[PDB]
RNA sequence: UAGCUAGUAGGUGGGGUAACGGCUCACCUAGGCGACGAUCCCUAGCUGGUCUGAGAGGAUGACCAGCCACACUGGAACUG
RNA sequence: GUAUGAAGAAGGCCUUCGGGUUGUAAAGUACUUUCAGCGGGGAGGAAGGGAGUAAAGUUAAUACCUUUGCUCAUUGACGUUACCCGCAGAAGAAGCACCGGCUAACUCCGUGCCAGCAGCCGCGGUAAUACGGAGGGUGCAAGCGUUAAUCGGAAUUACUGGGCGUAAAGCGCACGCAGGCGGUUUGUUAAGUCAGAUGUGAAAUCCCCGGGCUCAACCUGGGAACUGCAUCUGAUACUGGC
RNA sequence: ACUAUGGUUUUUAUU
C-alpha cells in the first residue's frame, strides 16, 4: 500500500504544472519537511507548512515563472527495493555543475555539494536541475 | 521483470549447435562414396543436377553437392567434402572439392583455379 | 580481537551443546541487492544455563565435533 | 608490400602529380595530366557518396606513397593532444624520412628517396637507417654513405633541388650532402592539394 | 554560411498499371556548419525535386544549439513516437563514430565531438524527431542563474 | 531427479596423532539433513593472463608468470 | 631494379564509327648492386683459475686459512656468426583472389531458361557488368583465397537495458505453511553501513609516455587502466533485528 | 426445389 514516504512526493511535485496550481497538499513525515526545507532553500518551492498532530499533512506553494514551471528536471535514478550509496568522494554530478543531487547523510538531509563540503557519503535521494 | 528475477542463472540463449557436425569442428574430412544421384531444382531454374552420398572416417553418412562441369565419381575410391550449403540442392549441407584426391578433374581456365583445382601451364 | 555472531537459541535440551539461528546480510557479488539469509550453528556449552528465544553471542575458535570448531561466551540480555 | 609496375599510370589514375617519369630531361614534364584514364575513367562519376572522400584518401595515401593499414595507423596517431586529424596528419607524412630525403634533395621523387634509405645508403644522426617511414625528430641530422655520394643519381637531384620549392624546417649542404631537420612542419608554409572536409569521417564507413 | 546534407532516399513500391511509380520520399537536415539544424521530410515526383520538397521542412525549423566549449553540457535522452536515443559529449573526432543518420545531423552543425544512438522500435524517418526532442530538452543558461531565489 | 540419513544425530568410556575432530574402537539413547538445490547423476584443474567489445558481457585457462593433481591400473608398508 | 625511350612500334581490347586504350609499358640505349651466391678479416658473451706485488687479519702479516688494489696472459657450443672490406652481372626473385547490389573495380563476344553461378536478393530466352571466353580495372602481395572455431553486430537474455488486453507472455479461480514488503515515541543490537590508523587491486601486458637494438617485435624507466579491497581501534545518524 | 470447380507466372535508369 505505502512503502516509502517520498515515492508519493516527486509526482505531487512534477504533476499539476500544466494548469499552473500555486499549491499542492500531501501526508507529511520527518523525511518529506527535511527535503521541502532544502527544495525552498535552493528556490525549487516558495514556501512549506505543516498541519496535525497524530497524521500531520504538509502543503507546498509550488514555483513559477513567466509562461512556465521552474522545476522542469526532478527524478530519484534510484529505487526503494533496490536503492543507491555512494563514497564520501563519489557524489553525483548533475548537468555537469547546472543541477545538484540530494544525498541523506549521517547529519540530515542535504545537497551533494553540501555533503562534499562536510567529507560525508551517504545514500542518493533525488536529482534536481 | 522484477528485481528479484533474472539473477543466479544467466538464461538462453541461441547455438550454432552447429549446423554442420559431421565436419567435428573441422572446414573439411574425406570420405569413401558410394552413390551419384540426379536432383530436381526449385521452380526458379532449369536444370537437373548431382549429388553424392559420402560415408565420412567418423561413420556419418552425408549428400554433397559438385559444383562445376561432370564427373566419373567411382565406389570407396575417397573424395574430401567440404562444409558449406548451396540451397538449390534438396537436403544438403556439404560440398565437394575436385583439385583433392580421387575426385573428377577440370581443365581449361585463365580466372579462378583454386577452386576445381587446375594447373597452369609453363611448357 | 577474535570475530563474534549474535543469535537466538533454538534448542538446548542437548548436556554439552545448545542450537542457534543466525539471521545475516548476503548479496551476489556483482549483481548487488543484500538480502538477509537464515543459518543455524551448533554451539558448545558445558555451562548449560541458557534458555530457548534468548540471545547468546558465540565465536569460532577450535575443532570440538565433527566439523564444528563454535563455542559460547555469554547472554546479551538474559531473558526468560 | 610495393607496387612495382609502370609508374605514370599512378599519376594518371589519382588525377594528381607525383614527380614520376618527370624531370630536367622532359618538356612540359611530358607527363599528360588532367587527361582521364582508360575508356571508364574519362566517364563521369556516380557518388556513391563515399567515393569522394575515397578519392581524396588515396590522393593522400599516393603522394607519400603509403599503404592503407599504414595510413590507419597515421590518422590514429595525428589525433593526439588534440592536434587535428586534418592538420597533424599532413606534419606527419611530411615528416617521414623518405620525404624529407626528398625536400633535402638526395634524390628527385619519394621513390627515389625510399631507395636510397632501404639500400641503407642513407644515415641519421651518423647511424644507418633501412626505415622509409622514420619520423623525423627537431634538430637531427640526416647524411648520405659515400658510395652513394660518388653517384649523379644524387648530384643530379641536387642541381634539381635549386630549380624547386625550398622548405622552410630544414638545411642543407649540397658540397658535403648534409642536412639539419630543425622544427616541427607546419600549415603557415605546408601547402596540402586536398579538402580538409572530406577527411573527417575515415574508417567509420 | 550554410550545410544542407541528403541521409537517405526511398521510392513508392506501387505498380501503377502503366510500371512502378516514379514518386520518392527523401530525409535531410540544414544548418550552418558553426551551431544551428532543422529537419527535413518529403515526397515528390524524382529524387531531384523530392530533396528540394524535403528540405522544404529543414529550412522552416531550423534552431541554434546550446553549447559549451565546443561540445555539450551533460548527457541527454530524446523521444518521438516508438523511437529512443541517447546523446553524449565526448572528444575531438571521438563523436563520429556514429552512422549516417547521426552524422549527417552533427556535421551539419559543424560538431564531431557529441556521440548519438538510437534505440527501441526506431524508424528511419522518426529517428530525427527523437535527436531533436533530445535538443530540446538539453538545457540551455537561460534560467539556471535566475531562478534559486530571493 | 524432491526427497535423505540410521557413525546418521545427541550423551558415556577408551585408542591413535606433530596436533584436532565420530580421526577411530567399544556401549546408552532417537535424534540430525534438504531447495544459496540435499538425494541421484553429468562434466571440469585454478588464477594472473589471453581472444573479443566502448565497457559491462562472452570464449579460453595451452605457448609468458605461479599454484595444484598424478606415475601402466589400484593398493600396502618402511626410510626421512 | 633505376633512368631514358614515341611513325605511342609488333600483338591485344572497346569502337554514338566521331575514334579511344593496354602504356613509358616493351624494344633501343645508359645507370647501380639493398638482398641472395662465392672470397678475406673479425666484436662481446670470459668470471674464477695461473704468475707478479701489497696487508696494524688470528698465530708467526712472505705457512695454512683469509683480505683489497694494480699489471701480464687466457678459457666460445652458438659460428661455414653480428659487423666490416672484395667479384661478374639486372643479374637470381610474382602471383593468386575480387569487378550485379550491400562492399573496391566495367565492358564486349559467345551461350540463349540451356549449361553453369550459389551470403541473401538473385543472375540465365538476343549486346547477360552475375554463366564460358577475353580485354581493361581492384584489394592484397610471396603470398592469395575458400570454409571452420569463438566474440562483436545481440536489448535475439535486457547489471548498462526489455516485454506481458490483443500481435508473444497475468497462474482459470482461491486460502495462506516457508519467503518478502509494511505508521509513531523512547531505548537497545552491531549483520548491512561509516570514521581514524594501516595495507592494497603484484611482475609481464592492452591504453599512455621515455630509453636499450634502426622504427619495432622483445627487454626495460615512469604513468594510466584494473568501475577492486584486507586487519584492527572505535561510531550508531540510516536499514534490518529485539 | 435447385451447384462442383480452374495447378504456375510478368514489364526501365535517370537529371
Amino acid at each position: 500500500s505505502m512503502q516509502d514516504p517520498i515515492a508519493d512526493m516527486l509526482t505531487r511535485i512534477r504533476n499539476g504544472q500544466a494548469a499552473n496550481k500555486a499549491a499542492v497538499t500531501m501526508p507529511s513525515s520527518k523525511l518529506k519537511v527535511a527535503i521541502a526545507n532544502v527544495l525552498k532553500e535552493e528556490g525549487f518551492i516558495e514556501d512549506f507548512k505543516v498541519e496535525g498532530d497524530t497524521k500531520p499533512e504538509l502543503e507546498l506553494t509550488l514555483k513559477y515563472f513567466q509562461g512556465k514551471a521552474v522545476v522542469e528536471s526532478i527524478q530519484r535514478v534510484s529505487r526503494p527495493g533496490l536503492r543507491i550509496y555512494k563514497r564520501k568522494d563519489e557524489l553525483p554530478k548533475v548537468m555537469a555543475g547546472l543541477g545538484i543531487a540530494v544525498v541523506s547523510t549521517s547529519k540530515g538531509v542535504m545537497t551533494d555539494r553540501a555533503a562534499r563540503q562536510a567529507g560525508l557519503g551517504g545514500e542518493i535521494i533525488c536529482y534536481v536541475a | 521483470a522484477t528485481v528479484n528475477q533474472l539473477v543466479r542463472k544467466p538464461r538462453a540463449r541461441k547455438v550454432a549447435k552447429s549446423n554442420v557436425p559431421a565436419l567435428e569442428a573441422c572446414p573439411q574430412k574425406r570420405g569413401v562414396c558410394t552413390r551419384v544421384y540426379t536432383t530436381t531444382p526449385k521452380k526458379p531454374n532449369s536444370a537437373l543436377r548431382k549429388v553424392c552420398r559420402v560415408r565420412l572416417t567418423n561413420g556419418f553418412e552425408v549428400t554433397s553437392y559438385i559444383g562445376g562441369e561432370g564427373h566419373n565419381l567411382q565406389e570407396h575410391s575417397v573424395i574430401l567434402i567440404r562444409g558449406g550449403r548451396v540451397k538449390d540442392l534438396p537436403g544438403v549441407r556439404y560440398h565437394t572439392v575436385r583439385g583433392a584426391l580421387d575426385c573428377s578433374g577440370v581443365k581449361d581456365r585463365k580466372q579462378a583455379r583454386s577452386k576445381y583445382g587446375v594447373k597452369r601451364p609453363k611448357a | 580481537k577474535i570475530r563474534t555472531l549474535q543469535g537466538r537459541v533454538v534448542s538446548d535440551k542437548m548436556e554439552k551443546s545448545i542450537v542457534v539461528a543466525i539471521e545475516r546480510f548476503v548479496k551476489h557479488p556483482i549483481y548487488g541487492k543484500f538480502i538477509k539469509r537464515t543459518t543455524k550453528l551448533h554451539v558448545h556449552d558445558e555451562n548449560n544455563e541458557c534458555g530457548i528465544g534468548d540471545v547468546v553471542e558465540i565465536r569460532e575458535c577450535r575443532p570440538l565435533s565433527k566439523t564444528k570448531s563454535w563455542t559460547l561466551v555469554r547472554v546479551v540480555e538474559k531473558a526468560v | 608490400a610495393r607496387y612495382l609496375g609502370p609508374k605514370l599510370k599512378l599519376s594518371r589514375r589519382e588525377g594528381t602529380d607525383l614527380f614520376l617519369k618527370s624531370g630536367v630531361r622532359a618538356i612540359d614534364t611530358k607527363c599528360k595530366i588532367e587527361q582521364a584514364p582508360g575508356q571508364h575513367g574519362a566517364r563521369k562519376p556516380r557518388l556513391s557518396d563515399y567515393g569522394v572522400q575515397l578519392r581524396e584518401k588515396q590522393k593522400v595515401r599516393r603522394i607519400y606513397g603509403v599503404l592503407e593499414r599504414q595510413f590507419r595507423n597515421y590518422y590514429k596517431e595525428a589525433a593526439r593532444l588534440k592536434g587535428n586529424t586534418g592538420e597533424n596528419l599532413l606534419a606527419l607524412l611530411e615528416g617521414r624520412l623518405d620525404n624529407v630525403v626528398y625536400r633535402m634533395g638526395f634524390g628527385a621523387t619519394r621513390a627515389e628517396a625510399r631507395q636510397l634509405v632501404s639500400h641503407k645508403a642513407i644515415m641519421v644522426n651518423g647511424r644507418v637507417v633501412n626505415i622509409a617511414s622514420y619520423q623525423v625528430s627537431p634538430n637531427d641530422v640526416v647524411s648520405i654513405r659515400e658510395k652513394a655520394k660518388k653517384q649523379s643519381r644524387v648530384k643530379a637531384a641536387l642541381e634539381l633541388a635549386e630549380q624547386r620549392e625550398k622548405p622552410t624546417w630544414l638545411e642543407v649542404d649540397a658540397g658535403k650532402m648534409e642536412g639539419t631537420f630543425k622544427r616541427k612542419p607546419e600549415r603557415s608554409d605546408l601547402s596540402a592539394d586536398i579538402n580538409e572536409h572530406l577527411i573527417v569521417e575515415l574508417y567509420s564507413k | 554560411e550554410l550545410q544542407e546534407k541528403l541521409i537517405a532516399v526511398n521510392r513508392v513500391s506501387k505498380t501503377v498499371k502503366g510500371g512502378r511509380i516514379f514518386s520518392f520520399t527523401a530525409l535531410t537536415v540544414v544548418g550552418d556548419g558553426n551551431g544551428r539544424v532543422g529537419f527535413g521530410y518529403g515526397k515528390a515526383r524524382e529524387v531531384p525535386a523530392a530533396i528540394q520538397k524535403a528540405m522544404e521542412k529543414a529550412r522552416r525549423n531550423m534552431i541554434n544549439v546550446a553549447l559549451n566549449n565546443g561540445t555539450l553540457q551533460h548527457p541527454v535522452k530524446g523521444v518521438h513516437t516508438g523511437s529512443r536515443v541517447f546523446m553524449q559529449p565526448a572528444s575531438e573526432g571521438t563523436g563520429i563514430i556514429a552512422g549516417g543518420a547521426m552524422r549527417a545531423v552533427l556535421e551539419v552543425a559543424g560538431v564531431h565531438n557529441v556521440l548519438a544512438k538510437a534505440y527501441g522500435s526506431t524508424n528511419p524517418i522518426n529517428v530525427v524527431r527523437a535527436t531533436i526532442d533530445g535538443l530540446e530538452n538539453m538545457n540551455s543558461p537561460e534560467m539556471v542563474a535566475a531562478k534559486r531565489g530571493k
